[PDB]
């Protein structure tokens, strides 16, 4: 997630538009921190990996 | 039998070694005493060298 | 606002929606221009509160009452 | 023991320090450098400006037997400016009765003295203070400094003109009264216009109002320059505070000299655009406006140094900056791809299909274009602006693996690519690398002498980065013999004679913006290549420029190498002819990028440069002259041991700054060999259309306002630190009487962190401020930058420190506090503990002079450094040893340092409390400064202070002490009886400055401490001779004076300077 | 006048809701703009451009100058449309091209027609042309200059989107106007801000406001809701909750008078709970006669998402104990500053599953269960002392309990011979864990928790899930994950300090220090993931029902009541088993009726003796094989119950029947 | 142990990390120092 931050701003990746997601990084204040398409990809993959997998 | 086993982590990453959530991701501060710092560094450099590399 | 309304009125006086003679967005920069607004009174202050209300509060600031 | 355990656990949980170490470092620094938060400078205050409100203490006794109820004005519901009470005090409450657009998130709020106030003194460094009550008396100075810092920092506002109305009552005489917004607004007139109240009574308030002067009410001066428009400024007589008025006037004065009207905005924008973009400003009278942007050069240089220290040896902070500049170049640059020139000029080369090697097919595979080449080229071109922090070296992969061979076509083409690509870099050692990339690939075939056997002829050409690794055979061409080495001699000649020369472009405007560039004159930008401006707007191909000359000379050099008699026979005839054709056809390529670089690139770079979020930072360009090659550009942020002069403490207390950046040759060569313009363009129209949207923004104007605060903060920090530490700067110290500890190197760091936290909280910043300085020791700080040449000739730049209104106002507030410590809530002097039983009504804060004693009083035993207690035996009185070696009993007048009682609280209590309660001794505890509480007792009943004084003495701790309690009688306005009273704690000096009025709504004060309304405050009213503007600030605050209220508008720059698209 | 608020302002829905009463402003006179389309346009353009540039251009745009876009077809098509219908061709185009377009027998063979064709470019014919490459600034400026702006690409920011040609070729100014995007173009444009950028949830208005405040702080006409009201004067969407913050300071009331110690901020308390509790701007005492909390302060704290202080800005934690260091007993409330809306429905909920919550050891589980038990608004019980599995209940039913199992851990550790000796050895005098010793002890604790607990926990969780949908409480995240829990996973934290709560509690089967060490062990055992506040779940559970009480509490009970459950066919010789219950206005349930509750099959095993109960009712066991019920399929305008037990409404034996859902009402 | 207990100085390693702000010579020194571990016997 922070590997790609300072290299690709905007420029949406394949079929995944860039988006906006906040953060509570430093002490109390929270920003909006615009992210690229790849980072939206990473956010969705991260929720998938955090919750787990359902196996019919 | 295969999908019920889970890993046994005897020395997990301490809770104080993380930060606030960037959405659903917390960046791991490089001041950690855990062994995961080197893995994080290697993957971070790999991701950066990918992102800068133009193809 | 007045310039845009005048342009709209000119466009309505004409039949075309577009206006050939306009009072707004013209080349001359006249930012300094001011209009007769209702925000100011004759004393130069702001009409954030009407003069009648201001006078009423000023005169009701000190009024006597009957002894208890 | 479990209670102690849980207490320790909770203390260890709650004692966490509020400090944030930098963990997400690279992203945060890059984000701040690419875009900086802008402080909210202008804020508007609509309410009356004051900080001291008058609060009642004891309720007024308006029902009483001696006097009827038809006398007091409170029975008639007459609103009075001052509270009607038996005792009235004045306290501190910043920004009460205010209506501000933006709150500064700081407030010094004082409870009445009858309530505790130790929580405002146990804040800063009282981490070890266990009990909720009490604070450590060794950080009182730091706490007071922080309190005054917040006072000054949240008192920064601009007054607003709101409105007026003619008075309709015979109270005044046709005066003008100002109205302020709010839901419950009629309660403010009686407070802000004391003279408007009628005087039917003979009360103290009525007497004072009668003694005041009638004709000082409301507005008396106006600035109405227009009809139907707001008055620009008015002057009003209203209840205010002199200190607050002075602070806000100083803030407005600081803002006023940053003001610029749209004329020079037009001028600066036009001169920045070089006439490509024109802007229009109105020519007419106007409503006065306020747009503070102009700054001095010292602040710009200081902030540039801060940014340079932030970007220190990282090689990743600057990469996004160069990428952003590359995007900006790509947006407006007319040069473009022309993706077919390389293939079209190689498809027509005459070869033989029988041959195995083919130069055209080799070069077309070695020089593949992908148009990431243009991005790399623009990154390299934009790297010209930053050669003091970035050295855009060429990537190692471009060099041939191991060593090349002149007998290899692929290696020869790689040498060609490297030779074309190298001159565009900013590496000082580019020429020696260009020589060695050819010297390496032909060793044994052709040999030249070297300096040492470590840096021999067969080292990697990229390993010559140091300025003094240049071979002597390359410095002196005569070493290369023309017989043994006929090719390297010509290559050295070409490098020496046809390498491109530097130049400059003279960007920018200094009238509005500052001169951020340093080590260079203001208003100049250096370039690695020479620049001749074009005189026509219809460009066309020409070959009379440096880059084309370089390409040609490389072509004939390789042609001579191929044609050499010791190399040609190894090749066949058809391949030699084909390669000669290839070189001759590649020399005459119709590439237009060299002319673009010669003519239009510097102009558009000068256009880009002003509104760039990191201003250019350059060092002189030198070609082939290894005497002025710059090395070790360094910055400092502190002196070291005892040198108080930066010019002497700079040369050995700096930190080197700079990184190498890698770029590949295959991209730059493609970009330099392929390119056109649109088929029919005119430069003026193209540039105007391209760069008109660029100049609409106000980002640089925002960074100027940021530059103001980033230089205010450092001066404020050093001024604040210099009063608790020992520094080199000359500072005026006033609070030396308040006790404080001997600060270490960590105490200063903690204080600095608190200062910057408060500053950024008040000025609404969310990124790093003043933090780069904090990584060093904050006691000694200085700003200076330097760089030295190869021959040791060094140059240094030390910007002067401009004045800071924030620190000036902080010093003013400290000076006022020196005389008015009582209002903020502070006691001066020391306490005396002893029985005083009487029926008198004197206040302990103003004790009679009989009771007090000092070191010079005869018969007083002064204790101190050494003390031992010897127990009595067989009825002998116990004895404590004197500081002079004597032995004295537990009786007389003593003098104690407070540290002694802190160190021996339990022993001294158990030995002395009984004798203090019943015996005869009186102890004077030297304290210096201490908060106090006030307990008011009914004078007609027996009252004892022993419980209060014991509950104060039993909590004196080696760490913390509670607030000193006092008993003050209630002042009655009618004769009363008398009852005995016992007091133990009395002050030393007159410490009753906070009192305002006793028995206000009553004809007189008979019994108790009396004080009429202070005449010395309302000097403008009570004194007819004093001019309205006259104020006596350092002594008193006067609680009333003239204040100027403004109505300036703050429009955006775009709404006043259109731009005529 | 123009006013910008941090929301999504439409015409009709925003006029109905108003959002001025929602922000506190007392409002015909106000005209409401629409901006959902421009939010979508922002999301669409944010791909090919940069957010900062788009925000700058859009804030330079003004909203009182009506304009419109118009997409022209690509060149080949434009020429085609003109050719097919040639009355439309504009005069501006050249005589040769227009005359040859007004002819038949046109084809690709024509020479001079093609000459004009690729000699033609749209520079003259349509003058303000937003091409693909135009910067965001120019596009916005143009909209302000003229009424119509022509564009070639769909990716545009502005007023509207209209099609110049048929589809096949492409391949109200009142006195005060409100909006959701500030504009600096006018010298006086007012933006209202009583709420901070910290709490607004859209994240798009959040980015816009953050950027505009960062770059244009000094030139924004910022005002307050009260002054906004002063200037102006002179189906029901459920889960729309209005929240405020509480600015209160703790006072250490001595014998004499007041003494203020700390100033605190409570972030997102709901307004309705403050209304029911009837708190006033004054002081309060928060303590019972026994010594615990009055449960209304406890409810407020459990209902919030944060509790910080003012002098610093770090996360503050209440001290449950009465010990000296940071004791809190008196509270004085001093006003509320900000107020906005919030979507109480979490994104994680999705479709219906059993809900699992993770809380630390020293939480307030017993008290919160007791409080939640005695909650009822309509003729339903929200969360009784049932449908809830306690955290200790997973491991209580074993011959050695897990607590007893981990008590016997000093064996195999050198230097210790008893539990008290172990507690002394692992905890120093500070009562702070020694990192090395506790890390060593975890290497012995973990194998027990991974071999002795996990299988039994998995079996118990599966059994509990089989016989009903229940809310389950657990101590650690890995405890639920390692048991393959099939349900929604929520991580929750409370403001209070749990360790002191453990230290004050007694008789928890062993030493109190043992409880502290065991709590530390469960804490470190848990994975690394950010726990949300308990306020989210508690608000989701409580708040929507109060709005239903406000709306249909006066209405008829039978008319509004409805429920869903499994429907076993009558011809099953030896029935309705409720699944969820919905209380809603009559219109809502009438809308619910025709929705197909099909393709939701389950296998029901219902055999038992009667559950002792008010009505004759036997217990059933249902397992869902297909999908689960989507909440948006149910409604957003209708509340329901989160947990319910399974029991069949009516003897004999039992069997398995493949049933389906059904929706019955009166 | 006694000297560590009664010593006023506390050894925290965040100073190096804060100063350096993180192969490269900037990170090689940190990798060789390994300041994070807490052991100064």
């Amino acid at each position: 997630h922070e590997g790609v931050a300072s290299s690709s701003i905007g420029k949406p990746f394949m079929g995944v538009p860039a988006s906006i997601v906040n953060d509570e990084s430093v002490v109390g204040v929270r920003a909006a921190r615009p992210i690229s398409g790849m980072q939206n990809m990473i956010q969705h993959l991260s929720k998938l990996y955090k919750r787990g997998f359902s196996y019919r | 039998q295969e999908y019920t086993q889970s890993p046994e982590i005897k020395v997990p990453i301490p809770q104080k070694d993380w930060t606030g959530p960037i959405g659903e991701i917390r960046i791991l501060k490089d001041t950690t005493s855990s062994i995961a710092r080197y893995l994080y560094r290697t993957w971070y450099l790999a991701a950066a060298r990918m992102a800068a590399q133009p193809r | 606002d007045e310039a845009d309304d005048a342009t709209k009125k000119q466009a309505k006086d004409t039949e075309k929606a577009k206006a050939q003679v306009t009072y707004s967005d013209t080349g001359i920069n006249n930012a300094n221009e001011l209009s007769r607004s209702g925000n100011v009174d004759n004393e130069g202050g702001s009409n954030q509160k009407p003069m009648s209300t201001r006078i009423a509060e000023a005169t009701s600031a000190i009024v006597s009452k009957h002894p208890a | 023991e479990i209670q102690r355990h849980i207490t320790e656990f909770i203390s260890s949980w709650q004692n966490h320090p509020i400090v944030q170490v930098s963990a997400d470092v690279e992203n945060r620094k890059t984000a701040q450098l690419l875009h900086a938060d802008t402080p909210r400078l202008v804020t508007w205050d609509a309410g009356l400006c004051t900080s001291f409100k008058i609060v009642p203490i004891v309720p007024a006794q308006v029902p009483q037997d001696v006097l009827a109820y038809t006398f007091f004005t409170s029975s008639y519901a007459i609103q009075s400016p001052f509270p009607e009470a038996a005792v009235s005090r004045i306290v501190v409450h910043t920004r009460w009765a205010s209506n501000v657009d933006f709150d500064r998130d700081s407030s010094v709020i004082m409870a009445p003295p009858t309530e505790n106030n130790i929580h405002l003194f146990k804040q800063l460094l009282n981490t070890e203070t266990l009990s909720v009550r009490g604070a450590n008396p060794l950080m009182f100075r730091a706490n007071v400094l922080h309190m005054l810092l917040e006072f000054v920092l949240d008192n920064l506002y601009l007054n607003r003109h709101t409105g007026f109305s003619q008075d309709h009552t015979p109270f005044t005489e046709g005066a003008n009264l100002r109205s302020l917004p709010g839901p419950d607004a009629e309660k403010w007139y009686s407070i802000m216009y004391p003279t408007r109240m009628g005087t039917p009574n003979v009360s103290k308030i009525c007497n004072f109002v009668a003694s005041c002067v009638r004709n000082r009410v409301g507005r008396f001066d106006r600035a109405q320059m227009m009809n139907g428009a707001m008055s620009e400024w008015v002057d009003v007589f209203e209840t205010s505070d002199a200190l607050t008025v002075s602070i806000r006037g100083r803030w407005m004065a600081r803002l006023a000299r940053m003001n610029i009207n749209p004329t020079e905005i037009e001028w600066a924008l036009t001169e920045c655009a070089q006439g490509y973009v024109t802007v229009t400003s109105p020519y007419a009278p106007s409503v006065n406006r306020l747009m503070p942007y102009r700054i001095s050069n010292a602040e710009r240089q200081i902030s540039q140094i801060i940014r340079v220290m932030n970007i220190g040896n990282n090689a990743t902070v600057i990469q996004p900056v160069l990428q952003d500049i590359s995007v900006l170049l790509q947006r407006i640059s007319p040069l473009q791809i022309d993706p077919t020139i390389i293939s079209n000029t190689m498809s027509t080369v005459s070869e033989s299909t029988t041959q195995t090697l083919s130069p055209a097919s080799s070069i077309l595979g070695k020089l593949r274009p992908s148009n990431s080449d243009f991005s790399s080229f623009r990154v390299a071109l934009a790297g010209w602006l930053y050669n003091g922090v970035v050295t855009t070296v060429i990537d190692d992969s471009s060099y041939p693996k191991d060593g090349g061979s002149v007998t290899s076509l692929e290696n020869l083409w790689d040498f060609f690519i490297l030779a074309l690509a190298l001159p565009l870099t900013t590496d000082p050692c580019a020429p020696v690398k260009a020589f060695m990339t050819l010297a390496n690939m032909m060793v044994g075939f052709e040999t030249i002498p070297m300096d040492n056997q470590i840096y021999t002829q067969s080292r990697r050409a990229s390993a010559f980065s140091t300025p003094h690794t240049w071979p002597r055979c390359f410095m002196n061409i005569q070493l290369i013999s023309p017989i043994d080495a006929p090719i390297l001699r010509q290559w050295a000649e070409i490098i020496h004679r046809y390498w491109p020369n530097p130049s400059q472009i003279r960007y920018g405007t200094p009238n509005v913006f500052g001169s951020a560039n340093l080590f260079t004159p203001p208003e100049v930008l250096l370039l690695p290549i020479d620049h001749q401006p074009a005189n026509v707007t219809t460009p066309t191909l020409d070959f009379t420029n440096e880059l084309t000359n370089w390409r040609a000379r490389v072509c004939e050099l390789m042609k001579n190498l191929v044609d050499n008699q010791r190399y040609q026979p190894g090749w066949t005839q058809s391949l030699v002819s084909s390669m000669r054709g290839t070189l001759g056809k590649l020399k005459l390529i119709k590439s237009m990028t060299p002319m673009y670089l010669q003519q239009l690139a510097p102009v558009e770079l000068a256009v880009i440069a002003p509104m760039l979020p990191f201003p250019p930072f350059q060092v002189p360009y030198v070609r082939l002259d290894r005497d002025r090659v710059p090395t070790m550009v360094g910055v400092t942020r502190q002196s070291r041991d005892t040198i108080t002069q930066p010019a002497l403490s700079l040369s050995t207390t700096n930190t080197t700054v700079g990184v190498p950046l890698a770029l590949d040759a295959r991209a730059i060569t493609v970009a330099l060999l392929s390119g056109k313009y649109p088929p029919d363009l005119v430069t003026n129209v193209w540039y105007a259309d391209a760069i008109y949207p660029m100049y609409a923004d106000t980002e640089v104007f925002s960074n100027l306002q940021r530059d103001v605060i980033t230089c205010e903060a450092v001066q404020t920090l050093v001024t604040l630190v210099a009063q608790i530490s020992e520094t080199q700067y000359p500072v005026d110290r006033y609070l030396d009487w308040i006790p404080s500890l001997r600060a270490s190197a960590a105490t200063a760091a903690t204080f600095a962190e608190w200062v910057n936290t408060s500053m950024k909280t008040a000025f609404d910043l969310s990124d790093m401020l003043l933090e780069p300085l904090l990584s060093g020791d904050p006691r000694m700080t200085q700003l200076a930058i330097q760089y030295q040449q190869y021959n040791g000739r060094t140059f240094n730049v030390i910007p002067e420190m401009p004045g800071s209104v924030i620190a000036d106002c902080v010093q003013l507030t400290a000076e006022v506090f020196n005389h008015e410590y009582n209002l903020f809530g502070i006691a001066r002097g020391d306490i005396i503990i002893g029985r005083v039983q009487s029926t008198h009504l004197w206040s302990p804060l103003a004790p009679p002079p009989d009771l007090v004693f000092d070191r010079d009083t005869p018969g007083v035993h002064i204790f101190g450094r050494d003390c031992r207690i010897s127990f009595g035996m067989n009825g002998a009185a116990p004895m404590i040893r004197d500081e002079t070696g004597m032995m004295v009993p537990f009786e007389g007048n003593w003098i104690f340092p407070l540290a002694l009682w802190q160190m021996n609280t339990r022993y001294f209590n158990q030995q002395f409390d009984a004798w203090i309660k019943t015996g005869e001794l009186r102890i004077r505890i030297e304290m210096g400064a201490y908060p106090y509480m006030l307990h008011y007792y009914d004078p007609r009943q027996y009252a004892n202070a022993w419980n209060l004084t014991s509950a104060w003495l039993e909590e004196i701790t080696p760490t913390s002490i509670p607030s000193v309690p006092f008993m003050v009688p209630i002042s009655s306005d009618h004769d009363i009886s008398s009852a005995p009273a016992v007091q133990y704690i009395i002050s030393t000096e007159y410490n009753d400055r906070s009192l305002f009025c006793t028995n206000s709504s009553s004809p007189q004060t008979i019994a108790g401490p009396d004080k009429h309304i202070p005449v010395e405050r309302y000097n403008i009213l009570t004194n007819p001779d004093a001019p309205p503007t006259q104020i006596q600030l350092p002594e008193v605050v006067d609680l009333y004076n003239v204040v100027t209220r403004y109505a300036y508008e703050t429009p955006p720059i775009t709404a006043v300077v259109m731009g005529v698209p | 006048a123009y006013i910008a608020v941090p929301a999504v302002v439409d015409s009709r829905s925003s006029e109905a809701i108003g959002l001025l009463e929602s922000f506190g402003v007392d409002a015909n006179d106000v005209s409401y703009q629409d901006h959902d389309y421009v939010v979508d346009q922002l999301q669409y353009m944010l791909d090919g451009y940069e957010a900062g540039d788009v925000i700058d251009a859009l804030v330079y745009r003004n909203w009182l100058h009506h304009s419109v876009y118009c997409l022209l077809p690509p060149k080949s098509q434009l020429l085609e449309y003109w050719k097919s219908n040639p009355s439309v061709i504009p005069d501006n185009v050249d005589r040769r091209l227009r005359k040859r377009l007004m002819l038949k027998k046109d084809l690709r063979k024509d020479d001079e027609y093609n000459q004009l064709a690729r000699a033609f470019k749209i520079s003259d014919v349509y003058a303000p042309l937003i091409s693909s490459t135009t910067s965001p600034m120019t596009m916005i400026q143009n909209l302000n200059q003229g009424e119509i702006v022509y564009t070639t690409t769909d990716r545009v920011i502005g007023a509207r989107v209209l099609l110049y040609a048929p589809r096949k070729y492409y391949a109200p100014h009142s006195r005060f106007n409100v909006g959701t995007f500030p504009s600096i173009a006018t010298p006086k444009c007012s933006v209202m801000s009583g709420v901070d950028i910290e709490s607004i949830p859209n994240e798009f208005i959040k980015l816009f406001y953050q950027r505009v405040k960062s770059i244009h702080a000094n030139i924004l006409n910022d005002i307050s809701p009260q002054i906004v009201s002063d200037m102006i004067n002179r189906h029901v969407d459920v889960y729309r909750v209005d929240v405020v913050n509480v600015l209160f300071e703790v006072v250490d009331v001595a014998d004499g008078l007041r003494s203020v110690s700390r100033k605190l901020i409570m972030h997102t308390v709901p307004v309705c709970i403050l209304e029911l509790l009837g708190i006033e701007i004054a002081d309060y005492c928060i303590r019972q006669e026994d010594g615990m909390f009055t449960d209304w302060f406890l409810l407020l704290t459990m209902l919030s998402d944060g509790l910080t202080d003012r002098r610093t800005h770090c996360q503050y934690l209440i001290n449950p104990s009465s010990m000296p260091p940071d004791v809190i007993l008196n509270i004085s409330i001093t006003g509320f500053i900000n107020r906005h809306t919030i979507d109480v429905m979490p994104d994680v909920y999705d479709f219906i599953k059993p809900i699992g919550a993770v809380l630390p050891k020293g939480s307030f589980k017993s008290t919160i269960m007791r409080v939640l038990d005695s909650i009822s608004v309509l003729g339903v019980k929200i969360m009784p002392r049932a449908h809830v599995v306690d955290s200790d209940e997973v491991g209580e039913q074993m011959e050695p309990t897990f607590e007893h199992a981990v008590m016997e851990i000093y064996k195999g550790i050198a230097g210790v011979d008893s539990l008290d000796d172990l507690t002394k050895w692992v905890l120093n005098s500070d009562l702070v864990p020694h990192d090395d010793r506790l890390g060593q002890l975890f290497q012995a604790f973990l194998p027990l928790a991974k071999d002795l607990l996990a299988p039994m926990a998995r079996q118990f969780y599966d059994n509990s899930m089989s016989e009903g949908r229940l809310l389950t409480f657990a101590h650690a995240d890995s405890e639920l994950l390692n048991a393959n829990y099939f349900g929604h996973l929520l991580r929750l934290k409370i403001p209070y300090i749990t360790e002191v709560n453990l230290m004050i509690r007694k008789n928890r089967e062993g030493g109190e220090l043992f409880q502290l060490v065991l709590s530390y062990l469960y804490k470190m055992y848990a994975t690394s993931a950010q726990p949300k506040w308990f306020g989210s779940l508690l608000r989701l559970l409580i708040c929507p029902w109060l709005h239903m009480e406000k709306l249909i509490g006066e209405a008829d009970p039978a008319s509004t009541s409805a429920e869903i459950g499994w429907h076993v066919p009558r011809e099953q010789l030896m029935g309705f088993i409720p699944y969820v219950s919905i209380r809603a206005p009559r219109l809502v349930i009438e809308e619910l009726m025709e929705k197909n509750w099909g393709q939701y099959h389950a296998q029901v095993i219902v055999t038992d003796q009667l559950v002792v109960g008010e009505p004759r009712r036997v217990s059933a066991k249902a397992v869902i094989k297909g999908n689960h019920l989507p909440v948006k399929l149910i409604s957003r305008f209708a509340c329901f119950t989160l947990t319910s037990k399974y029991e069949m409404r009516l003897t004999g034996r039992g069997a398995a029947y493949n049933a389906r859902l059904a929706f019955r009402s009166d």
